[PDB]
C-alpha cells in the first residue's frame, strides 16, 4: 500500500558522494531476522534487492518483542542536501481556536507509503549479511521515504498537505493539524456529521495508499508537550520533583531546570537557595545537603506545582488582553486573556542582568517580546493592561535617546507600579552647591586618587588602591552626592557619566554605579553637567 | 526569452527566516499570491528548495506585496542600470512613479527562480508554510530592473523626445521624473507620462546642508560656557579652526553653576571668530562613488530628528532635520520609518543609491513595527546603535527659519 503520488526531486550536497559505510557484522540469529523483514518489506513494494555496482550502502542493524531493523543514514544524511525547515515552530493551545470536535488521526507508517526520488534511491544502498564474512549478503535499497533520514519528514510532511489541498477546499469550516504522524481534524459540525467527514477523510486519504488504522486509536484528553488537550481547556501535565534524602550535583541542576520551565505557569516558584547549592562544585556525581532553607523552598514548589493550571482556547471574536505586573526589580509576570480570569497564557521574564537599564525601558522590552509573540500565536497585538501612569510613559519615552513605543494600552493599578525613580534637573540648581569633581588612576598601577572641590569651599581626596580610570570617575561622583545636601550641581569631565544622563538609569551591574544611584534617587535636586578634560 | 542571471561567484542563495505577520496582512498575500499563482507570476514549490525570502504587505484598502529582496540582491550578479542624472537633483520638483508592475510581463530564467522563494506564515503555525518562486521578474530585485532595460528606454524614447525638457531616472521600481513647470503643467506632464506607461512631489532644490549656530546672550553663566564650550571642542573634530582658549579661561575657578560672568573681549572675539568658521560647510567633502554612503539620525525629541549623510566621519554629504507628522504624536517608529525613506529617497536622487542606515533604535523593536508604516518599494540596509550624547548636542544646535 504505496503511493501514487509525484516523487520530489532530491539531490546529495555540492559535489559530495553517496556514503560508501562498512556493513557493522552481525550474529546468524540477527541475520536471520533481518533477512525475513526484508522479504516482507521486499514484497510491500518499499525496498529492492539490487545488483553490484551501488558502491554506496549503509550499515543496517537489528534490534529489540521480536526483530526490528534499523538502518543508519548519519552519513547519507550529512551528504543529502538541505531542505526547507520542516515546521520546527509548533502552536501552543492558546492560540487554538476550539472546535465542537476533534478527530486524531494516526498516518505512522505513512513514511514508507511515500516514494522516493528513483533518482536518489541508490544511496539508499545497504546490506544484510551472510553468517560470517563468508560469502556476498543480500543487498537492497529504499524505494519510499526510509525512516531516519533527512528528507523523510520534510517530504511525508509537503505530500500530505498536496494530497489535502482536496478536501480542505471543499469542507473549509474543518481544520486539519498535520503533526509528525498525526492528523488533529477537528470541526464545528455535529458528532454524527464529524463522524462521516472524518471516514469521508479516512477514504479519500486511503485512496492515495495512506493506511490509516482502533486499539491504536487516540482518545482525549490528547498529550503534547506538557499539555492535556480537554474539550473546554488545555492543562499543564503534571510536574514531579523527586523526593529523596540525597542529592548529587547533577541532581540539582536538573531539578533548578525543571523547576525553572514551571516559573512560567506557575506563579512564585523560587530556586534561590537551591541555586545556591551548586556554589564551588568539584563534580556533577558530588552529593550536596540541602540548607534549611532550600528544604523550605524546595518544599513550597512541590506544593505550587501539587496545583496544576489549565487554560482557554481561542476565540477569535472576542478581545485579546495583556495585563503586565512587577515581581521584582527587572522582573515581570504577564497573563493574556479574553474573558477576566480565563487565562489563554501566562509567563514571567527573567531579570536580564545588564550594564544599566530602567524599569520604564525593561518594561517596555517585556511589551515587546509579548507582542511579537501574541503576532505569533493569534497574529494580533493584545490590548495593554499596564502599572504605570500615562504621565510616567510620557514623561520618559517623550525624552529618552532612543526610539520607543507601546502599542494601545491602559493604566491599571496593580502595584507596585512602574516609575522614574528621580530625574535630573534641566537646569543648574540656584542657591544650590556646585560639586567640581575629578578622578585620577593608573590604570596600570591601579592606584588612583578620587576628589572634589565645591564653590563653597568645601573639598575632599580618597586614595584608591586597585582601581581603574572609570572607577574613580564615578567614585568622584558618588562622594559628592554623599557630602552634599538634598540638592546638589556636580559638574564632571567623565563620558562615562555623560551616558548616566542621557539614560538615567535606576539598576546596573556595579555596585558602583548601583550606590550613585541610591543617592540620586534620595536627592530632592540634582544637576549633573559635563565639561571637556585637560 | 530570458538572459542567464547567476549569482556572484561563490555565493549560495539567500535563506532568511519569515518574520512573523499580522493575521491581517497573512489574509491578503494569499489573495495577492492565489491571484498571481493563476496569472503564472508565481509557482508553489516543495521542500527540496531551501531558499528563502522575507515578505509582507503594505497600504486604499487593497494591500501590496513587499518582498524583502535585500539579500538576494546583494548575491546577485552585477550588471556592468542607467547613471545617474547629476540634472534629476536640480530641478524644481520632482515626482516618482510605481514601474515594478512592468516586471511581471517578462519571464525570469528558470535556473534562477529557485533562488526567489519565499513564504506566507500561518498564524499558530496551524498550517504549513504556503511556499513560492517566481516565474516572472520580482519587483524588489535589482534584477528586474537591468533585465528590464532595453524595454524600459524603447517604452521611454518617445516622452524623452516630446519633452527633453523633462529627465527620468529609473532606481528599482521606481521612475524619478523631473521638470521645472508650474505645479499644474508639471503635474499634468505626468499624467501624460502615465497613459502613455499605462497603455503598455518632491522639490530637490530646496534641500541644503542646513549650518549649526551658537546660542548668542545677554549674560552667559558659567553652566552656559561649559556647554557651548562643550560643543565647540566636539566641533573642532569638523572645524580645527575653532577654539575655545579664552573661553574656557573664563571658566577658571569653582564658582556656582548659576553664576554670572562677564566675557572678556577676547572669550568675545572668540565666538565671533567660530560663528564665522560655522557660516559654511567644512571644505573639500565630495563624494565618492566607490563608496559606501552612510545615514546617521539622532531622536532629538519632541518629535525631532537629526541626520548627516556622509561616508568619512565629520565629512558630511548633506545634514539635516525632521519634524513629525501630525497623527504621529504617540509613535516614534513612525516617525523613524518617514525619516529614513525620506532620507533615502533624497539620497536615491542625488547618487542614485540608498545609504546604510544607524538607526537609534533596538533591533527588536524596530523590526516588529517598522512594516506597519513601511511605504516606499525599495529597503534600505541598517544597523542599531547607540547615539553619541554630543553628536545629539551638536546637530540639535541647527539653525531653522527665523519664522518658517
Ligand atoms: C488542531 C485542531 C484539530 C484543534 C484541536 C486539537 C489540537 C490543538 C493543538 C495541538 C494538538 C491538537 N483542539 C484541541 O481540543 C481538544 C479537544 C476538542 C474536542 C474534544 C476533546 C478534546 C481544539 O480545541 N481545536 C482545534 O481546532
Amino acid at each position: 500500500p504505496i503511493s501514487p503520488i509525484e516523487t520530489v526531486p532530491v539531490k546529495l550536497k555540492p559535489g559530495m558522494d553517496g556514503p560508501k559505510v562498512k556493513q557493522w557484522p552481525l550474529t546468524e540469529e540477527k541475520i536471520k531476522a533481518l533477512v525475513e523483514i526484508c522479504t516482507e518489506m521486499e514484497k510491500e513494494g518499499k525496498i529492492s534487492k539490487i545488483g553490484p555496482e551501488n558502491p554506496y550502502n549503509t550499515p543496517v542493524f537489528a534490534i529489540k518483542t521480536k526483530w526490528r531493523k534499523l538502518v543508519d543514514f548519519r552519513e547519507l544524511n550529512k551528504r543529502t542536501q538541505d531542505f526547507w525547515e520542516v515546521q520546527l515552530g509548533i502552536p501552543h493551545p492558546a492560540g487554538i481556536k476550539k472546535k465542537k470536535s476533534v478527530t486524531v488521526l494516526d498516518v505512522g507508517d505513512a513514511y514508507f507509503s511515500v516514494p522516493l526520488d528513483e533518482d536518489f534511491r541508490k544511496y539508499t544502498a545497504f546490506t544484510i549479511p551472510s553468517i560470517n564474512n563468508e560469502t556476498p549478503g543480500i543487498r537492497y535499497q529504499y524505494n519510499v521515504l526510509p525512516q531516519g533520514w533527512k528528507g523523510s519528514p520534510a517530504i511525508f510532511q509537503s505530500s500530505m498537505t498536496k494530497i489535502l489541498e482536496p478536501f480542505r477546499k471543499q469542507n473549509p469550516d474543518i481544520v486539519i493539524y498535520q503533526y509528525m504522524d498525526d492528523l488533529y481534524v477537528g470541526s464545528d459540525l455535529e458528532i454524527g456529521q464529524h463522524r462521516t467527514k472524518i471516514e469521508e477523510l479516512r477514504q479519500h486519504l486511503l485512496r492515495w495508499g495512506l493506511t490509516t488504522p482502533k486499539k491504536h486509536q487516540k482518545e482525549p484528553p490528547f498529550l503534547w508537550m506538557g499539555y492535556e488537550l480537554h474539550p473546554d481547556k488545555w492543562t499543564v501535565q503534571p510536574i514531579v520533583l523527586p523526593e529523596k534524602d540525597s542529592w548529587t550535583v547533577n541532581d540539582i541542576q536538573k531539578l533548578v531546570g525543571k523547576l525553572n520551565w514551571a516559573s512560567q505557569i506557575y506563579p512564585g516558584i523560587k530556586v534561590r537557595q537551591l541555586c545556591k547549592l551548586l556554589r564551588g562544585t568539584k563534580a556533577l556525581t558530588e552529593v550536596i545537603p540541602l540548607t534549611e532553607e532550600a528544604e523550605l523552598e524546595l518544599a513550597e514548589n512541590r506544593e505550587i506545582l501539587k496545583e496544576p493550571v489549565h487554560g482557554v482556547y481561542y476565540d477569535p471574536s472576542k478581545d485579546l488582553i495583556a495585563e503586565i505586573q512587577k515581581q521584582g526589580q527587572g522582573q515581570w509576570t504577564y497573563q493574556i486573556y479574553q474573558e477576566p480570569f480565563k487565562n489563554l497564557k501566562t509567563g514571567k521574564y527573567a531579570r536580564m542582568r545588564g550594564a544599566h537599564t530602567n524599569d520604564v525601558k525593561q518594561l517596555t522590552e517585556a511589551v515587546q517580546k509579548i507582542t511579537t509573540e501574541s503576532i505569533v500565536i493569534w497574529g494580533k497585538t493584545p490590548k495593554f493592561k499596564l502599572p504605570i501612569q500615562k504621565e510616567t510613559w510620557e514623561t520618559w519615552w517623550t525624552e529618552y535617546w532612543q526610539a520607543t513605543w507601546i502599542p494601545e494600552w491602559e493604566f491599571v493599578n496593580t502595584p507596585p507600579l512602574v516609575k522614574l525613580w528621580y530625574q535630573l534637573e534641566k537646569e543648574p540648581i540656584v542657591g544650590a552647591e556646585t560639586f567640581y569633581v575629578d578622578g585620577a588612576a593608573n590604570r596600570e598601577t591601579k592606584l588612583g586618587k578620587a576628589g572634589y572641590v565645591t564653590n563653597r569651599g568645601r573639598q575632599k581626596v580618597v586614595t584608591l588602591t586597585d582601581t581603574t580610570n572609570q572607577k574613580t570617575e564615578l567614585q568622584a561622583i558618588y562622594l559628592a552626592l554623599q557630602d552634599s545636601g538634598l540638592e546638589v550641581n556636580i559638574v564632571t569631565d567623565s563620558q562615562y557619566a555623560l551616558g548616566i544622563i542621557q539614560a538615567q538609569p535606576d539598576q546596573s551591574e556595579s555596585e558602583l554605579v548601583n550606590q550613585i544611584i541610591e543617592q540620586l534617587i534620595k536627592k530632592e535636586k540634582v544637576y549633573l553637567a559635563w565639561v571637556p578634560a585637560h | 526569452e530570458t538572459v542567464p542571471v547567476k549569482l556572484k561567484p561563490g555565493m549560495d542563495g539567500p535563506k532568511v527566516k519569515q518574520w512573523p505577520l499580522t493575521e491581517e496582512k497573512i489574509k491578503a498575500l494569499v489573495e495577492i499570491c492565489t491571484e498571481m499563482e493563476k496569472e503564472g507570476k508565481i509557482s508553489k514549490i516543495g521542500p527540496e528548495n531551501p531558499y528563502n525570502t522575507p515578505v509582507f504587505a503594505i497600504k486604499s484598502t487593497k494591500w501590496r506585496k513587499l518582498v524583502d529582496f535585500r539579500e538576494l540582491n546583494k548575491r546577485t550578479q552585477d550588471f556592468w542600470g542607467i547613471p545617474h542624472p547629476a540634472g534629476i537633483k536640480k530641478k524644481k520638483s520632482v515626482t516618482v512613479l510605481d514601474v515594478g508592475d512592468a516586471y511581471f510581463s517578462v519571464p525570469l530564467d528558470e535556473d534562477f527562480r529557485k533562488y526567489t522563494a519565499f513564504t506566507i506564515p500561518s498564524i499558530n503555525n496551524e498550517t504549513p508554510g504556503i511556499r513560492y518562486q517566481y516565474n516572472v521578474l520580482p519587483q524588489g530585485w535589482k534584477g528586474s530592473p537591468a533585465i528590464f532595460q532595453s524595454s524600459m528606454t524603447k517604452i521611454l524614447e518617445p516622452f524623452r523626445k516630446q519633452n527633453p525638457d523633462i529627465v527620468i531616472y529609473q532606481y528599482m521600481d521606481d521612475l524619478y521624473v523631473g521638470s521645472d513647470l508650474e505645479i499644474g503643467q508639471h503635474r499634468t506632464k505626468i499624467e501624460e507620462l502615465r497613459q502613455h506607461l499605462l497603455r503598455w512631489e518632491l522639490h530637490p532644490d530646496k534641500w541644503t546642508v542646513q549650518p549649526i549656530v551658537l546660542p548668542e546672550k545677554d549674560s552667559w553663566t558659567v553652566n552656559d560656557i561649559q556647554k557651548l564650550v562643550g560643543k565647540l571642542n566636539w566641533a573642532s573634530q569638523i572645524y580645527p579652526g575653532i577654539k575655545v582658549r579664552q573661553l574656557c579661561k573664563l571658566l577658571r575657578g569653582t564658582k556656582a553653576l548659576t553664576e554670572v560672568i562677564p566675557l572678556t573681549e577676547e572669550a568675545e572675539l572668540e565666538l565671533a571668530e567660530n560663528r564665522e568658521i560655522l557660516k559654511e560647510p567644512v571644505h573639500g567633502v565630495y563624494y565618492d562613488p566607490s563608496k559606501d554612503l552612510i545615514a546617521e539620525i539622532q531622536k532629538q525629541g519632541q518629535g525631532q530628528w537629526t541626520y548627516q549623510i556622509y561616508q568619512e566621519p565629520f565629512k558630511n554629504l548633506k545634514t539635516g532635520k525632521y519634524a513629525r507628522m501630525r497623527g504621529a504624536h504617540t509613535n516614534d517608529v513612525k516617525q523613524l520609518t518617514e525619516a529614513v525613506q525620506k532620507i533615502t529617497t533624497e539620497s536615491i536622487v542625488i547618487w542614485g543609491k540608498t545609504p546604510k542606515f544607524k538607526l537609534p533604535i533596538q533591533k527588536e523593536t524596530w523590526e516588529t513595527w517598522w512594516t506597519e508604516y513601511w511605504q516606499a518599494t525599495w529597503i534600505p540596509e541598517w544597523e542599531f546603535v547607540n547615539t553619541p550624547p554630543l553628536v545629539k548636542l551638536w546637530y540639535q544646535l541647527e539653525k531653522e527659519p527665523i519664522v518658517g
